[PDB]
């Protein structure tokens, strides 16, 4: 289904400043995972001052089962 | 399925000024997650539609500063802080809340420049196109603005109805004019039975409607 | 670059079928749901079809359903639209466009949070013209410059392209030698189901008894080039 906040949260940390305003690989190898990018509107924001809710974009990735 | 308008559906803008676009839906687009699912979309002259604005206020990747979106619920707008040449073309809203995603009507901005009436210009048809049995007979209305106008054909006085075309062209890069033909087709066996073939314009640019006309047959 | 690149498309004959296709290239097809759109000649923008993902939840236009479906090949990266049983109404250049929320969540479905982003990719649009005429040459007429065309010192001229199918045709003047002033005007659809088109230009009037004007008037789908000099008139 749709992943967990605690989960894309956790990707945000695994992809520390490779995060940009392209959107990220698949958290997963399989099954369900996100794509997360700086939503481009926030492309000027200083990193560390980045909120998950209004400056981070969130898509499902669907890898096979 | 919702129900979208817009207004104004012509909107020239004088250089430097800004310029607003407004968007009704007829249900609301704010969904229980808080976003408003309304978009914005650019189609320049020949070319495909491009994002501007999504989410109400959201700006596209490679969207420059002068666009912005507001609004929510049933009420939208997007403001052009200034209208730049390469940004002409027809603006449209488009709700995504739910399917079938439906489009505003568009609205059609253009560069406004000093009234420029048209010069006036008329061809009678070619013997050629005569001997084949049809008349086109053309008036070209020739670098103008704004690009509203009416052109009547009147032969021997007559007012004629469903039997031409317009066409007008994109507005001019460098001048900001336009212009605009208007064919009027009848038969050769038409054509010959009266004298006076008229095109008659009317325009912001003239006081009074512009008539140019020729006799059947004289030049 | 990150590119939608449509093929399929042209003149196809009322009740027929046609298979549009849209291949992304420098963007992975199976990271987003795609939509056509279309827009008929002159007219606005409307929403055809969507295809999740997957290729679930396939949902269309009331105007086409039952006549057109949509369909996706994820691993050649393209999206494809069917059309059955064309009507003149079908007529519009066909565009597709990503969607980042692959799977209809929040429109559809019940979601945690939002995940579309606008329709941000768009094909550069296919041409669908649903008419039973035939291929066809134009015929190519003077607008001869006169007294009626004349002012200040300067004349205009032009070609009427008439009675063609399908389009395009393209006009120059004397084989591209003259661009300066040139108007060439958007095609006009005729009851009679052929187009016809005028090209004009504005020289210095003088120049008329000198200087010969050519309009080339080229028709690719039937071969047809034509060249007509057009003759002044001193009244």
């Amino acid at each position: 289904e749709e992943p967990s906040d605690k989960h894309i949260k956790e990707y945000l940390n695994k992809i520390q400043n490779s995060l940009s305003t392209e959107w990220s690989p698949c958290s997963v190898t399989c099954g369900n995972g996100i794509q997360v990018r700086i939503k481009p509107g926030s492309a000027n924001k200083p990193k560390d001052e980045l909120d998950y809710a209004n400056d981070i974009e969130k898509k499902i990735c669907k890898m096979e089962k | 399925d919702i129900v979208m308008t817009q207004s104004p559906l012509s909107l020239p803008v004088t250089p430097g000024e800004p310029a607003s676009i407004s968007c009704r839906s007829s249900q609301s687009l704010l969904h229980s997650n808080g976003k408003n699912y309304l978009d914005w979309y650019l189609q320049k002259p020949g070319q495909s539609p491009q994002l501007l604005i999504y989410l109400g206020s959201d700006r596209a990747s490679g969207v420059p500063d002068r666009f912005s979106g507001s609004g929510s619920g049933t009420d939208f707008t997007l403001s052009i802080s200034r209208v730049e040449a390469e940004d002409v073309g027809v603006y449209y809203c488009m709700q995504a809340l739910q399917t079938p995603f439906t489009f505003g009507p568009g609205t059609k901005v253009d560069i406004k420049r000093t009234v420029a009436a048209p010069s006036v210009f008329i061809f009678p048809p070619s013997d050629e196109q005569l001997k084949s049995g049809t008349a086109s007979v053309v008036c070209l209305l020739n670098n103008f603005y704004p690009r509203e106008a009416k052109v009547q054909w009147k032969v021997d006085n007559a007012l004629q109805s469903g039997n031409s075309q317009e066409s007008v062209t994109e507005q001019d890069s460098k001048d900001s004019t336009y212009s605009l033909s208007s064919t009027l087709t009848l038969s050769k066996a038409d054509y010959e039975k009266h004298k006076v073939y008229a095109c008659e314009v009317t325009h912001q640019g003239l006081s009074s409607p512009v008539t140019k006309s020729f006799n059947r047959g004289e030049c | 670059k990150v590119q939608l690149v449509q093929s399929g498309g042209g003149v196809v004959q009322p009740g027929r079928s046609q298979r549009l296709s849209c291949a992304a290239s420098g963007l992975t097809l199976s990271e987003y749901a795609m939509h056509w759109v279309r827009q008929a000649p002159g007219k606005g923008l409307e929403w055809v079809a969507v295809i999740l993902s997957d290729g679930t939840k396939k949902e269309y236009a009331d105007s086409v359903k039952g006549r057109f479906t949509i369909s996706r090949d994820n691993s050649k990266n393209t999206l494809y639209l069917q059309m059955n049983s064309l009507r003149a109404e079908d007529t519009a250049v066909y565009y597709c466009a990503t969607d980042d929320n692959i799977l209809g969540h929040c429109r559809s479905k019940s979601c945690q949070r939002n995940y579309y982003h606008g329709m941000d990719v768009w094909g550069q649009g296919t041409t669908v013209s649903v008419s039973s005429a035939s291929t066809k040459g134009p015929s190519v007429f003077p607008l001869a410059p006169s007294s009626k065309s004349t002012s200040g010192g300067t004349a205009a001229l032009g070609c009427l392209v008439k009675d063609y199918f399908p389009e395009p045709v393209t006009v120059s003047w004397n084989s591209g030698a003259l661009t300066s002033g040139v108007h060439t005007f958007p095609a006009v659809l005729q009851s009679s189901g052929l187009y016809s088109l005028s090209s004009v230009v504005t020289v210095p009037s003088s120049s008329l008894g000198t200087q010969t004007y050519i309009c080339n008037v080229n028709h690719k789908p039937s071969n047809t080039k034509v060249d007509k000099k057009v003759e002044p008139k001193s009244c």
